[PDB]
């Protein structure tokens, strides 16, 4: 029997079905609701504050970078997201910290 | 997801600072690792079907009681779900290899895994055995650096199952 | 006046942490909390409720 | 959060006089049936994993788009979230059943729940369906006459039905 | 927040599919141009003070009404917030340039920026002008052949231009 | 100090988790980049005298008024202070190169730099010109990727001052 | 924290002198063996549950006092604490192996562990024995030449032994 | 331990006032039907050994594969450890009965149960089956509200294992 389709299209079909486990079955179809795992936090814009930014923890001994990053996170949370100027920065409180 | 580039960017951002030399060297390391990781992803994608069917048979061999009726692995639907699950695991391992991070595995598999396993009484030893077969086979499908990358991610999944 | 309270968490605290869980990272047993006079009573009441045992209390 | 007694007391206070003899008869009868009420709350509490496993299995049988790639229960994270929500809503229904009032359920559980699901992209109709299935399994367990003295408890079954139906209606 | 790799992974996951041969080829091409990407990111990072300085100089030369009493950059506090905003936008542009995806801008940098500027009464057209001037100043440092290997980095130029234009278009 | 290994350990530790693929990829990138970095450290160490002398001379060329009476560059003690400070900057730059990270420059120079310079009325632009001279001379001293490593560290110092 | 590079830098900073040629040579050698170090760290990490399981099984075979009622690890919570402590000490040993300096282990954890175990009533000898058994278990995985290029890594074995033994000395 | 008397006092201290009507007579609610609980504890204590042996046999019948060589069940030592574990559960059920509170269960079994079983690869379904057997046997050994009391505590443990 002569070929019914060109080999390029057979290759395309084979490699489309190769990227599925089981190829194309009724049981293994993608969900019509095409939601990624990060759909909700991405559409809400809360991905950064809810999952991505780590919880900043500071213990009794620490290096310089740990201290400075802790201070940045603290000022960006406690003072809202408002710009705190250098004249407003509390020095004695962080010396005690 | 939590990959090298994304960790770099997020750690720098939460500290309100640009990307420094260390962060760029991490990115450079990721870009160098891309070659063996993507070649391993190619190898595991190409051989996905024999891998998954052999893994299901390995599970049934180490856990013979499962196929008997009245328990989890009896029936075509249950075994089809088994193959689907191991296909999911392999898929997300390939995603991790491509992304050069445990991000896809953590977001899509590791998070909430234990609660789901308890809810449906799916024994983690099943999946550990399937991943062990995948490990043995990728020992024979890959070599050198790609082998090490694939093994890293497979062991990550196994360690997070146990 | 200022009061330094040296508290050493004990098994009564360990059982509470085993039930409730660590929403915060695990820390060492003994440490000192520096409080004013005004906060002193609520601080002591809270440490007692959590099961923590005070090693001692000093004034300054 | 108020129970049947506090509900009666608030209604009496609004008009501003004592609880009438009919009200006190109602409340004394409630307290007399409170033993059966405790049995019902125990039935819900001891069989929560069974009820929620049954409901989840039925729900992902009827609605397969939830558990397949792209679905809202696809990865383990969202699947665990789904089963967790089922646990929570069953918990608040049992609370309300013990209270004899649905104020704890409405006030603490279902008040911003539709808004939450709408913001997250969660099918509120699927959640309502899950609550209905979970009601059916719970009603199977409530009616169980083993280990417990036999007697009429139709009022309790109807009341638990209203609590689940109110949860479903509030979500959807 | 995604890079190019996690974006491809999310697409393949929505399909329920392993990544295709061609997808892996495009990803390996992205990762092979990675060193040029790193040099571009380092050019943005290292010259940021110069970029914000000359952008601000041009902007306050063009729009003198911003620095007049009653303008929006008049007191030192408003001028300092202006320079902080320019600094931040440049930082997130460099983040996006390293990631290869503009997801960091809309996830983080522009998440509520327009609403912020409308609440504050900041002229968003001036912020668009500032971002454009920062693009102009950045392109000089990106194209600088000095002390890096000579090659074609025009795709990186286009990508940085698109990121700057995205920030400007979201603000205005 | 903030190094690649330091960031690896800190990030994996704060989350209470063992090291994994992304973290070891970053460490691998650091160990790979080490060779140009130590090359550059050796090159800068051999030429510290000429580099510091030229940097001081470049500062005096760019700001002639500094040397006039009544200003900061008048007096041999102040000239020695200048050369001492530039030697400190160069030494910490080589430390950054060796550690493969801006940790040494951050801890020993950048932290407190602004308030110290404000207190003693030290102009940052002086140090920026000195570091620009050193940056120019690294090109005539270094070639390859070592030049790039040295330049990122020197530009980090310059940005910290600017 | 502190690494071997940072240690050398700190020492050279105390004398106020550049890094001497010999120090540069030692650090370059360390960076050369850093690949083998990464392999050793991955060997410890990838088998951490197996190391903990083997060590705990061997220990509770040795010492049945802890398991039996009234022992320091009798109930499920104290067993869980035991296993978590072994987990943490393995994690810190692996961190120190990657760094090459035990600072990561010495400052955060070991300084307070003596006082904690003394207050809680744990037998420090048993904890030290657990760490030693853990070292013996992890040595087997560090020896394994399967899946890794065969070479000489006795320096890594000696350094890991140093970490484990001096951790135990901190507990013991 | 989370006893109802304990919860009486804990609520009092948390709200920081004396023991009011609700709270004293909630304690009275305990003091009323403690007698069925004490009788259930006594009945469980006498028949403890037959209960433990029967529960071990039920575990072996529902999970016959476990007894086979190469896994947890094999070995007289593991048989004995199974018996000891079922004895522990029964003892803590009796403790919760006599205390009229689940606190003995939640602190001697439930707290840390999942991590322990996971680390020692103990299937919770074994203990669930043993507890179900003990539930069946307390159904016939115990009558009246006493039985009800016992059953709840048993079921509580079951709900902890799932
Ligand atoms: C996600 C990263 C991020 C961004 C982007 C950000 C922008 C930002 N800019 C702000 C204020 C501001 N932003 C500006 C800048 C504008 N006005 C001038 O006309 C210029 C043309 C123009 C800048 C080029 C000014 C002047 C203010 C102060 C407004 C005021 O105080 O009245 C504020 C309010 C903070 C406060 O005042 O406490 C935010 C949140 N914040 C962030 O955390
Ligand atoms: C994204 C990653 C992901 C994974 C991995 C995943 C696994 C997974 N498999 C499931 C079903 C299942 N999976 C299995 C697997 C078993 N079949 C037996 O032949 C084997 C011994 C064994 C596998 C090795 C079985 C039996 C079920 C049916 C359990 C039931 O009755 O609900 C379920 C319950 C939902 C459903 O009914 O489909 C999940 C969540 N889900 C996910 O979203
Ligand atoms: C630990 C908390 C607690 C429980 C569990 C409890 C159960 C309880 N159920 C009782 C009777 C009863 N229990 C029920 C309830 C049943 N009727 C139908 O079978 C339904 C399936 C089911 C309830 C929906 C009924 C109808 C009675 C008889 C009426 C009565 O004596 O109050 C009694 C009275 C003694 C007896 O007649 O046996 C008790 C104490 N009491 C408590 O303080
Ligand atoms: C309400 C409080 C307030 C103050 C104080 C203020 C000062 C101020 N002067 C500026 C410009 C300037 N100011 C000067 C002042 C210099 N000219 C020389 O004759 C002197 C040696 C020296 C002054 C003693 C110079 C040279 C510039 C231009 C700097 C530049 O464009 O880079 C700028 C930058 C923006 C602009 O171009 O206008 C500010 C913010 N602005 C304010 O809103
Ligand atoms: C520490 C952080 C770090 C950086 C910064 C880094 C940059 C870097 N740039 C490189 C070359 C390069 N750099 C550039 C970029 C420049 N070419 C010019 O035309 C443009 C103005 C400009 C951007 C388009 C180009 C085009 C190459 C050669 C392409 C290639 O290496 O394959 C190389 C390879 C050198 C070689 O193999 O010959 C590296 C490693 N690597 C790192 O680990
Ligand atoms: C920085 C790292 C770090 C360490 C090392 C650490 C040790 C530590 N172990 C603890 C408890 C414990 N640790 C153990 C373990 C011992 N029991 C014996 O059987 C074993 C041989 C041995 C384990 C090897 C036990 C049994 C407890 C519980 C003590 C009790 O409840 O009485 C506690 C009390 C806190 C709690 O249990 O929630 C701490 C702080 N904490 C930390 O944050
Ligand atoms: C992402 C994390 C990562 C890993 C895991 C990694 C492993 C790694 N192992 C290697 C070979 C090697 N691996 C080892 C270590 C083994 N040899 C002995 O059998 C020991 C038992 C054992 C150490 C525990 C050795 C000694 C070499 C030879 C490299 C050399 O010293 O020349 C190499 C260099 C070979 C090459 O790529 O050309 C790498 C990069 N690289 C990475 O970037
Ligand atoms: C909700 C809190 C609460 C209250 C208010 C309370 C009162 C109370 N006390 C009782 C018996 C009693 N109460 C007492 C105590 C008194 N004897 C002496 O005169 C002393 C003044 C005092 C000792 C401190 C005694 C001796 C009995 C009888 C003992 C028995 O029941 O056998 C009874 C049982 C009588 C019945 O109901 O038929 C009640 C209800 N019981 C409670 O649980
Ligand atoms: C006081 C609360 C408490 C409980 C409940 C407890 C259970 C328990 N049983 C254990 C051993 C064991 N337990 C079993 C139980 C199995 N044997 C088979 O016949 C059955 C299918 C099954 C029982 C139903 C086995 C096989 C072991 C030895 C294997 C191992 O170490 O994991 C272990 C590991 C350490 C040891 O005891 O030697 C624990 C923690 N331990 C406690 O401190």
């Amino acid at each position: 029997m002569p070929a019914v389709v060109a080999d390029q299209y057979l290759a395309m079909a084979k490699e489309l079905a190769a990227s599925r486990f089981g190829g194309f079955t009724k049981e293994n179809i993608p969900s019509p609701m095409a939601q990624p795992e990060s759909y909700g936090r991405d559409r809400l814009g809360i991905a950064a504050v809810a999952t991505e930014n780590p919880k900043v923890t500071l213990r009794a001994p620490f290096t310089s970078e740990e201290f400075q990053g802790a201070l940045y996170a603290i000022y960006r949370h406690i003072f809202g997201n408002t710009y705190v100027m250098e004249s407003e920065r509390p020095t004695t409180a962080e010396s005690q910290l | 997801s939590r990959t090298v580039i994304t960790e770099v960017i997020a750690t720098a951002d939460s500290q309100g600072r640009f990307l420094n030399s260390t962060e760029l060297q991490a990115a450079f390391g990721r870009f160098e690792r891309a070659v063996p990781a993507i070649e391993a992803a190619r190898a595991l994608t190409k051989n996905q079907d024999a891998l998954v069917k052999g893994a299901v048979q390995a599970v049934f061999k180490k856990f013979p009681y499962v196929t008997q009726p009245g328990e989890k692995g009896y029936g075509d639907s249950n075994q089809a779900k088994c193959a689907r699950d191991i296909g999911y695991y392999l898929r997300f391992i390939t995603y991790s290899l491509v992304a050069s991070g445990t991000g896809p595995l953590d977001d899509y598999v590791i998070a909430g895994l234990r609660e789901v396993n308890r809810a449906f009484n799916l024994n983690p030893l099943w999946y550990i055995e399937a991943l062990n077969y995948i490990k043995g086979e990728t020992g024979k499908l890959l070599s050198g650096q790609s082998k090490t990358e694939a093994l890293l991610y497979i062991d990550h999944a196994i360690n997070a199952l146990s | 006046r200022i009061y330094k309270i040296t508290v050493s968490e004990a098994g009564a605290y360990a059982t509470n942490k085993h039930r409730t869980g660590y929403r915060a990272p695990i820390r060492q047993s003994n440490y000192t909390l520096t409080v004013p006079y005004d906060r002193f009573l609520p601080e002591m009441i809270r440490l007692h409720q959590s099961g923590a045992k005070i090693v001692n209390v000093t004034s300054v | 959060m108020n129970d049947v007694f506090t509900r009666a007391i608030a209604q009496a206070d609004l008009k501003g006089s004592f609880l009438l003899e009919s009200d006190l008869d109602k409340l004394a009868s409630f307290a007399k049936e409170g033993v059966k009420r405790l049995d019902a709350v125990a039935a819900l509490t001891n069989n929560a994993p069974a009820i929620i496993s049954d409901a989840a299995h039925k729900l992902f049988a009827e609605q397969q788009e939830l558990i397949q790639p792209g679905g809202n229960a696809y990865p383990h994270r969202r699947m665990a979230a789904c089963l967790r929500d089922m646990e929570i809503i069953l918990r608040y229904v049992s609370y309300a059943l013990l209270a004899g009032d649905a104020s704890v359920l409405d006030d603490r559980c279902l008040n911003g729940l539709r808004e939450t699901y709408n913001a997250l992209g969660t099918p509120t109709q699927s959640v309502a369906r899950a609550v209905q299935l979970m009601k059916d399994a719970a009603m199977v367990h409530l009616k169980s006459t083993a280990n417990v003295t036999v007697g009429d408890c139709s009022s309790l079954y109807s009341e638990a039905a209203t609590y689940f139906d109110k949860a479903a209606a509030s979500i959807a």
